[PDB]
């Protein structure tokens, strides 16, 4: 979470560029995007981070929660 | 079909890609008094001719920034021109629209997209539920 | 596209149609103001967004909005 | 003739006047503060002086004044760690035994319980145990009492005043001209030949006359009191003849060219001192003497004034296709031809070169001195050589990140289309998009093949399936070459045979050929690889290639992209160009700079965290009568390294013991500043994760209340701006960080080691 | 072992002597920018610059000749 | 007073063209490099889809079975290992013919975007018949599975072969 | 005792860079 | 024994199956149908 | 033993797969190289 909440879109939006070059001019790749690959929106990337960041939080202390009462108890 | 030489210029990444011969493309075409090194617009220095060029790119981005920020700025050239080429060969000139620049007023020009009152005054969106109206088109 | 518009507290400054890196804008005659003329925005379907003419505009507040809508290639700024 | 002199008398009046105009170096800055941000931007452009002018001679002046005045900050700083040396340490009682006792050098006033810092250390003496090694430099400089230290610590302030004046003097008094400062020839020649030619030589006399006497009677065992002064090393001939025979025949040997006469005191030994544990001093000054020679040969090769010599400018233009080797020839028919523009005029460019290089002394230093160590017992400290290690390695990661940062400064700002037609710089520009498209896949490679494979692990051993882990136990991946060339230094030294027969000892006991213990502990074993080191030496080459890509794209792409094809009259920072094209935040080369100090930052963390616990586990420890070593986590590393839940539960929960159980205790500081880092690290996260659309438009209603009170402030309080918000968040997450780190690691070796 | 160093003699005058010379002759008619400077017969007539640097060069040459020889037992 | 000095410039626009972002290199461009690259069966001339299919696939069949038969996890019995190399290769061949089918599915409706458009120029993507990809994917298939189960069967048989190569077969 | 694994390998690595000039002698023969 | 998963409970055979079928079978083929329906031409 | 190939030298089991490889794996595909190569029409 911490990299779509720090880092913003247009680092992403130019590094894809390069990587859209790539493909183009590489041989033996037939594939080819439907729809063109764009960097995450600037509020998309917030809510994604901020789900990483919250499924994160509540994995963490839900096995540390669990872990320490349930290894130390019935 | 559009007449001028192209600059001088090795090559480069920046260039042209699929979008240019699949979806649209522009053109920018200027005179210049001297042969002069300027900067191309995705990277690299290019050598401009003596008499009309003419150089291919990507985006119109590219046309408006060559020929403002460098071409008038710095060479002093204020006849260049901004077409859009479909793949098809249809080719129509877009800057300047009407033979002026955009800055500059000129007659015959309607007011497109006004809106007659201060940006303080548009309605709520609450009034125009389900209309389909956004409160800046509101009349 | 996005959508550009004018308001009448617009001074005909041609600030927004200098600072416009797609030429969106353009100074059409006018009588509201002193300067006799105001900004159009006729060719919005280039306008990439990047309010570099909200940037520009001194009126306070802005003569000129511009409101981010549907996403097209031209809109979004791709070369490819 | 072409070298030459030339100065301006009195260019700038020495006056006060400017003190009390805030911000007269600015255009904007100059008719004073109308909200907040005029503060921050006051300190944010104090020092960037091509903003102040566009004269370069005016702009080289105050770099030359401004250097000289940072020569005097770090008289200063060294003037104090002497004096605090001389007046509130234990040196004396560490010189008597530096086995048994800590060094200790600062000492902390009793008023609100902070005594309880003031450590045992031993001697006699109550304190904080200091970890930088200055007790273990001054034993090998032969200082032997606080009178000596004394004396440095007053010749160090001295300095530091003539520093001051100096700068003051060829700012204000006579400054230079532009064509002084481009003397490359000149410059090159004198920093050579005579500041690391003339300096190597002259620490090389230090070290024959008054640093091997002194260190060779106080391993021989004799006391301090009987060691004579290092003056009478020089007037008494007869005292350095016993110790070396050699200064018996005098200087005759040196100038006939039979300096074999000379190895019983410029020796070519390699390994270790037995005593000490560190560098034979012999060996070094024979390196320093080699060295003194090396630089002043080479500060004869660039032509200043009569002639002989190259020329920067006819290499430069003569390195180009058809001239190179036959598969170099692909840089094109200009080749280097103008990039001497770039040098001309360009500040910043050097500067991304020097401190690029500062970055790579600075890792060659940490790697060298705890291989071999060059300090008498610095080898069994280990609180200082970790501490050693781990400063010099964050120093070299930010130094690195300055260069990429003032390279792309130079693109922006300095760079001339017309100065590079079809050369190398302009040519690497335009095929960027082939450098980062091949980085950014590369990137991923490693980070597939050398993180995931960490994963993969951690899954195969919770599933209890060890067989299938990447282990020494399971599917083996031994770094072979490494191991290769440790057994061909090895048997360079005869412990592809014998290359360096001159060498008796070992150069590095890292590599093999023995263990050498000093006082009942490690000061350097072999360092044995295995699939573990396989692991994460491809974790550092992983996160240093990311770490590059972040900066090498802001370099390339910093005069504009496919994106925002004008990024250069943008401006080097700059925070957005607004949420069109479907968002450019962070586009500028100052936001790839901000990027690229988190990711040296977490480089430079997974640095430090194998050292630490790879020397704990495989180097340091303590040897009984029998010889048989137990070191100090017992060997962890092969086999809970391989998993980051190893990483998480043998090396981060198992070594904080010491910090998080240091309170009521002389450590209890480095557990206050290992919960100070984590406060800080947190409070970053606001900075970083939020937007200043939100702070402003709440700090417009604290503004109504100050306004309903009549006490609202006439310079309007203002967010922080984009991009100095993500400075302040980049900077108190490095700070805290760093800082925990810097509790955890020196917390657990003040106890343990 | 310590490599061999052999007491100063004639053969070793002779050795910096004629490494001197002959690099007097050649760096007259080889390097880029001779009489440069102040001037100093079968040379070129070299300047100051020029004489000093081939005798420091005739130096170094030497010494490393001779150094080299007396290691090996005269190569 | 400018050379830009392209006569004699060892890397060339690529094909004469200066703004197509791309490079004449000793990779793109080389007599070796374009012999290699276009007699592959992917772009050799005249090569029927269902052919250039065929090749491909018994080719990448062939080779994925050995990953799993070496560091797999049934690597420690012969037979075993042997069959799952042979599934790996099977699923992994399954899927990316799943791949191919649903690209032709989605991506020749009318006029299809991008670089198969009608007006597109990509010498590098030459298959511009939604049959061409049918034809493709075919091969793919049949050639994927031959190829994996060639290995399957030389593997299974590695004690027969290594007599076999050793000339053990010939005592009796 | 003959050579062993690695110096076989290592001389079958030299050996490409003879079989790669002998392609490029070869091609530039036939022009 | 405990040198392979079993299950004590009725019909215990249905995750031996199941478990393939609904995470490594059938999430391939449903990707497939979902890619075809998000980009089917208007 | 002596009933079938084998080597004491270093890395034997390079003859087992060049041998097959120049001699009757390669060999074909070569043939057919040159083939094209002699046949190409102008
Ligand atoms: C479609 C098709 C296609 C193709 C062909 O045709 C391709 C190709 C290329 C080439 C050229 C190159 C090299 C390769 C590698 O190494 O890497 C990869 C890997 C892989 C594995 C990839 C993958 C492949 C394919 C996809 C396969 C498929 C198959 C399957 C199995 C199917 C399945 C189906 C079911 C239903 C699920 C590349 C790359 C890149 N990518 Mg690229 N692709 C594509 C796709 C895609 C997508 C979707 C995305 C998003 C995710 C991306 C991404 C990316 C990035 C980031 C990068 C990088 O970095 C790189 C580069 O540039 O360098 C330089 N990309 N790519
Ligand atoms: C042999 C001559 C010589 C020496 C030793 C130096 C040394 C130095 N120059 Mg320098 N310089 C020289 C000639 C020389 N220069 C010439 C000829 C030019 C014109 C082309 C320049 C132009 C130049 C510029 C433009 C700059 C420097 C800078 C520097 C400093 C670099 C920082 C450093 O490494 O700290 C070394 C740390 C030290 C403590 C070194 C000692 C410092 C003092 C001043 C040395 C005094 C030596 C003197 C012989 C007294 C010796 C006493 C005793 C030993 C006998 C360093 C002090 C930079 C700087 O920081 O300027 C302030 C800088 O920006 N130099
Ligand atoms: C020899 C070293 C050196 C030199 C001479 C310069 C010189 C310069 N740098 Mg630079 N830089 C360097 C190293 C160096 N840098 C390194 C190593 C990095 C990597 C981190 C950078 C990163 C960097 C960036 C990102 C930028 C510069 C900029 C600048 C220019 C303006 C200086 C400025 O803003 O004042 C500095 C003013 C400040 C207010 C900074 C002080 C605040 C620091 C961060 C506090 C540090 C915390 C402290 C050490 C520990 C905690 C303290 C405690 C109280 C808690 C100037 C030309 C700026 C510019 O515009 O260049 C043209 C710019 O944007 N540099
Ligand atoms: C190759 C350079 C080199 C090396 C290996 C050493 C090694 C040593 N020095 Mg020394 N020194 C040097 C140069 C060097 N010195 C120079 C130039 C000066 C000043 C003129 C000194 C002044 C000095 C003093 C005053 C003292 C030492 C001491 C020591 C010892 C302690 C360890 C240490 O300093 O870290 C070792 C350092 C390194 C491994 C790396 C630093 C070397 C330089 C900075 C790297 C330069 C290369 C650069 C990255 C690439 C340039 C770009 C390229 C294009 C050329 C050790 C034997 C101390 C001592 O007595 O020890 C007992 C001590 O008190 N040194
Ligand atoms: C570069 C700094 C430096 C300085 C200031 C000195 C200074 C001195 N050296 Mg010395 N020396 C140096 C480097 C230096 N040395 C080096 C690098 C070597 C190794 C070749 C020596 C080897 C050397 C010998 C062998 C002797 C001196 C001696 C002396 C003293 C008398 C020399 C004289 O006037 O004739 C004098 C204090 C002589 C002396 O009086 O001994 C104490 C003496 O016998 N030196
Ligand atoms: C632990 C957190 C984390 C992770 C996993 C990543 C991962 C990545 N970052 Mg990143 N980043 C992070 C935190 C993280 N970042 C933070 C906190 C910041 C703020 C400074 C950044 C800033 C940043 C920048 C600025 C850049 C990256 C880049 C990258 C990529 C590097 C290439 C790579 O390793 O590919 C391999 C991918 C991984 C190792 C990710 C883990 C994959 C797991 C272990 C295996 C998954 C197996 C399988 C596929 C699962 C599929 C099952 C299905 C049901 C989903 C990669 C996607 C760079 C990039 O894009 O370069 C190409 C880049 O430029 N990041
Ligand atoms: C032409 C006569 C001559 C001869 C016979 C030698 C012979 C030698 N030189 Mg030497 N040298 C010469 C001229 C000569 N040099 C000149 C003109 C210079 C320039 C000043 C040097 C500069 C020089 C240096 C700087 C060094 C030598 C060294 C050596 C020894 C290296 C031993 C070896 O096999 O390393 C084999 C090494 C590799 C295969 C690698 C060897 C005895 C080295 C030494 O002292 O070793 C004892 C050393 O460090 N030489
Ligand atoms: C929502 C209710 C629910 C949930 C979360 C689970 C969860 C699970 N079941 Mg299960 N099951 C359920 C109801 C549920 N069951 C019912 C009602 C039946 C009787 C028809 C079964 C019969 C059943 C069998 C026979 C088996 C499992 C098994 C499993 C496990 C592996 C998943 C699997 O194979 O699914 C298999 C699921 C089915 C065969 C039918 C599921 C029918 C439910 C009602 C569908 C619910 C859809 C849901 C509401 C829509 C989600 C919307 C989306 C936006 C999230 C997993 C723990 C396997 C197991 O025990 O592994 C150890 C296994 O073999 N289930
Ligand atoms: C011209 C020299 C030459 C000749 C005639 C041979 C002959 C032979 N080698 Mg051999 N070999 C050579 C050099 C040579 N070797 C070199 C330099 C190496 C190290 C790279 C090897 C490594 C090697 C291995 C590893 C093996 C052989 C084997 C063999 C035998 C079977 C043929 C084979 O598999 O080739 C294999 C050939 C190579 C692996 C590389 C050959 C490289 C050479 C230099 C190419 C020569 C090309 C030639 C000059 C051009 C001909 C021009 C044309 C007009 C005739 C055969 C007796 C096999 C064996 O022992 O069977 C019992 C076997 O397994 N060779
Ligand atoms: C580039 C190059 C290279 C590389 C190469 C490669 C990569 C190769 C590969 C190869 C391969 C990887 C191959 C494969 C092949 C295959 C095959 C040949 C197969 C076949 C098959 C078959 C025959 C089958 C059959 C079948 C079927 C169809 C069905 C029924 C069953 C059966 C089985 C019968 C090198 C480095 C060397 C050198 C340089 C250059
Ligand atoms: S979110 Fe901030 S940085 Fe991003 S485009 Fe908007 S104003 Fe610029
Ligand atoms: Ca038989």
């Amino acid at each position: 979470s911490f990299m779509f909440l720090i880092t913003w879109r247009g680092y992403w939006q130019e590094l894809i560029e390069t990587l859209v070059w790539a493909h183009e001019k590489t041989p033996l790749s037939f594939g080819y995007w439907r729809d063109k690959p764009v960097a995450l929106s600037i509020v998309q990337a917030r809510l994604v981070g901020l789900t990483h960041f919250t499924v994160g939080y509540i994995a963490t202390y839900g096995a540390f929660l669990i872990a320490s009462t349930a290894g130390k108890f019935g | 079909t559009l007449e001028g030489q192209t600059p001088i210029f090795g090559g480069g990444t920046g260039g042209l890609l699929t979008k240019a011969e699949r979806e649209e493309k522009y053109v920018i075409t200027w005179t210049s008094p001297k042969e002069q090194v300027f900067e191309m617009p995705t990277g690299g220095s290019a050598i401009m001719r003596q008499g009309k060029n003419k150089l291919e790119i990507a985006r119109k981005e590219y046309g408006i920034a060559l020929g403002g920020q460098q071409l008038r700025a710095k060479f002093k050239i204020n006849d260049y021109k901004i077409y859009r080429v479909y793949p098809n060969g249809e080719t129509q000139m877009i800057h300047p629209a009407d033979g002026v620049f955009p800055e500059k007023v000129n007659q015959g020009r309607p007011k497109v997209r006004y809106v007659d009152r201060n940006i303080g005054s548009n309605p709520s969106p609450a009034k125009l539920k389900f209309s389909g109206v956004q409160p800046y088109d509101a009349p | 596209s996005h959508t550009v518009k004018i308001y009448d507290t617009c001074i005909g400054c041609t600030q927004c149609v200098r600072a416009c890196p797609t030429d969106v804008l353009e100074m059409v005659p006018w009588d509201g103001c002193k300067a006799a003329q105001i900004a159009s925005s006729p060719r919005t379907e280039d306008c990439v967004g990047c309010k570099r003419c909200e940037t520009a505009c001194p009126t306070d507040f802005l003569s000129i909005r511009v409101y981010l809508g549907a996403e097209t290639t031209r809109s979004m700024g791709l070369a490819y | 003739q072409k070298v030459r002199v030339v100065v301006d008398n009195d260019p700038v009046p020495t006056s006060p006047e400017l003190w009390a105009k805030p911000g007269h170096f600015d255009r904007t800055l100059a008719r004073g503060p109308k909200t907040t941000t005029w503060i921050w931007n006051l300190h944010a452009n104090a020092h960037d002086f091509d903003t102040h002018t566009s004269d370069l001679e005016d702009i080289s002046r105050k770099i030359f004044a401004a250097h000289f005045g940072h020569l005097a900050v770090i008289f200063i700083w060294l003037s104090g760690m002497y004096f605090h040396g001389a007046k509130f340490s234990n040196f004396e009682a560490w010189m008597a035994n530096p086995t048994g006792v800590k060094p200790s050098a600062q000492v902390v006033w009793s008023l609100v319980g902070q005594d309880i810092l003031n450590a045992d250390v031993g001697g006699g003496f109550h304190g904080i145990q200091i970890t930088s090694g200055l007790f273990q430099l001054w034993r090998a400089a032969g200082i032997t009492n606080t009178f000596q230290l004394y004396c440095t610590a007053i010749g160090g302030l001295v300095m530091a005043a003539i520093m001051l004046f100096a700068g003051w003097f060829h700012y204000h008094k006579r400054a230079p001209k532009l064509e002084w400062f481009q003397n490359w020839e000149a410059m090159m020649n004198h920093h050579l030949a005579g500041l690391l030619g003339l300096g190597c030589l002259g620490w090389a006399g230090h070290q024959i006359h008054v640093a091997l006497p002194v260190n060779k009677l106080l391993d021989a065992g004799v006391a301090i009191k009987d060691i004579p002064l290092p003056h009478e090393f020089i007037l008494n001939t007869s005292l350095m003849a016993e110790l070396y025979p050699s200064f018996a025949k005098g200087l005759v040997p040196f100038f006939t060219l039979q300096w074999g006469q000379y190895a019983d005191f410029l020796t070519f030994k390699g390994g270790l001192n037995p005593v000490t544990g560190g560098l034979w001093l012999s060996d070094t000054a024979h390196h320093h003497l080699a060295l003194a020679v090396l630089f002043i040969v080479a500060g004869h090769f660039y032509r200043t004034n009569w002639g002989i010599g190259h020329s920067f400018k006819e290499m430069l233009d003569d390195a180009k296709s058809p001239n190179m080797l036959p598969f170099l020839n692909f840089i094109g028919p200009v080749g280097h031809e103008g990039l001497d523009k770039i040098f001309e005029t360009s500040w910043h460019a050097n500067l991304s070169i020097h401190l690029v290089q500062f970055g790579t002394a600075s890792l060659l230093v940490a790697h060298h001195m705890y291989a071999m160590p060059p300090y008498p017992y610095l080898a069994t400290d280990y609180a200082t050589a970790l501490s050693l290690f781990t400063h010099h390695v964050w120093i070299a990661g930010f130094c690195i990140v300055g260069g990429a940062a003032h390279a792309a400064i130079f693109m922006v700002r300095d760079y001339d289309p017309a100065h590079h037609v079809n050369n190398i710089l302009d040519r690497t520009l335009r095929h960027r998009d082939v450098i980062i498209s091949h980085l950014a896949w590369v990137c991923q490679f490693l980070g597939f093949h050398s993180f995931a494979m960490y994963c993969h692990n951690d899954t195969m051993r919770a599933f209890g399936r060890p067989q299938d882990m990447f282990s020494d136990t399971g599917i083996q991946l031994q770094p072979i070459f490494a191991q290769w060339i440790q057994h061909i230094h090895t048997a360079a030294v005869g412990a592809l045979g014998t290359t360096a027969p001159g060498i008796g000892a070992p150069v590095s006991y890292a590599w093999g050929g023995g263990m050498v213990a000093v006082g009942g502990k490690v000061a350097m074993m072999p360092i044995a690889l295995g699939t573990a080191d396989f692991l994460i030496h491809h974790i550092h080459a992983f996160t240093i290639h990311v770490t590059v890509l972040v900066l090498f794209k802001g370099v390339l792409f910093a005069r504009g992209s496919r994106l925002v094809p004008d990024k250069a009259n943008l401006g080097f920072r700059f925070p957005c160009d607004g949420p069109g094209r479907g968002g450019t935040c962070q586009v500028s080369a100052w936001d790839h700079v901000f990027l690229g100090l988190f990711w040296m930052y977490n480089s430079l963390s997974m640095v430090v965290f194998h050292f630490s616990w790879k020397m704990q586990s495989d180097v340091w420890g303590t040897v009984d009568s029998d010889g048989i070593v137990t070191h100090l986590t017992g060997g962890n590393f092969a086999t809970s390294s391989i998993t980051n839940n190893g990483w998480l539960r043998d090396f981060l929960w198992a070594q904080s013991a010491q910090v998080i159980q240091s309170y009521n205790s002389s450590l209890s500081a480095y557990g206050l500043m290992f919960l100070a880092g984590h406060f800080i690290f947190g409070f970053s996260l606001m900075f970083l994760f939020s937007g200043r659309g939100y702070w402003q438009e709440l700090i417009e209603s604290i503004v109504w209340a100050h306004n309903k009170l009549k006490v609202a402030p006439a310079i309007q309080p203002r967010a922080l701006s984009i991009v100095h918000g993500r400075a302040v968040g980049v900077a108190h997450y490095l700070l805290g960080g760093i800082v925990t780190t810097w509790a955890f690691f020196l917390a657990r070796m003040s106890a343990i080691g | 072992t310590v490599p061999n160093t052999i007491s100063w003699s004639p053969q070793v005058a002779l050795i910096i002597s004629a490494s001197s010379l002959l690099i007097l002759l050649i760096a007259s008619r080889s390097i880029k920018y001779p009489q440069v400077g102040a001037k100093l017969p079968v040379l070129g007539s070299p300047s100051v610059g020029t004489f000093v640097a081939s005798m420091a060069f005739g130096h170094v040459v030497g010494a490393g000749i001779v150094l080299g020889l007396s290691n090996l037992g005269w190569l | 007073k400018l050379n830009y000095r392209l006569d004699t410039d060892p890397v060339q626009p690529y094909k004469g063209d200066p703004f197509n972002s791309n490079f004449s290199t000793a990779i793109t461009d080389s007599p070796l490099a374009r012999a290699f690259i276009n007699n592959l069966p992917a772009y050799r001339k005249g090569l029927t889809p269902f052919m250039r299919g065929l090749e491909i696939g018994m080719a990448h069949g062939y080779f994925l079975v050995g990953p799993e038969v070496v560091v797999g996890p049934l690597r420690e019995t012969a037979h075993g290992a042997n069959l799952s190399g042979l599934i790996t290769a099977i699923y992994i061949a399954v899927s990316a013919c799943l791949g191919i089918s649903i690209f032709a599915i989605t991506t020749f409706q009318g006029d299809p975007r991008g670089a198969y458009g009608s007006t597109s120029k990509d010498s590098l993507r030459p298959l511009r018949n939604r049959d061409e990809w049918y034809q493709l994917n075919g091969g793919i298939f049949l050639g994927a599975m031959g190829g994996a189960v060639f290995a399957y069967l030389l593997l299974e048989n590695f004690d027969a072969l290594d007599s076999i190569l050793r000339g053990g077969v010939n005592v009796n | 005792m003959n050579i062993s694994d690695t110096q076989v390998f290592v001389a079958l690595v030299v050996a490409l860079l003879p079989g790669l000039l002998a392609f490029r002698l070869a091609t530039e023969l036939y022009k | 024994d405990m040198t392979q998963l079993t299950g004590s409970y009725a019909a215990s055979w249905l995750p031996w199956i199941m478990i393939p079928l609904i995470f490594y079978i059938l999430p391939f083929p449903v990707f497939a149908l979902i890619f075809i329906w998000i980009e089917k031409e208007a």
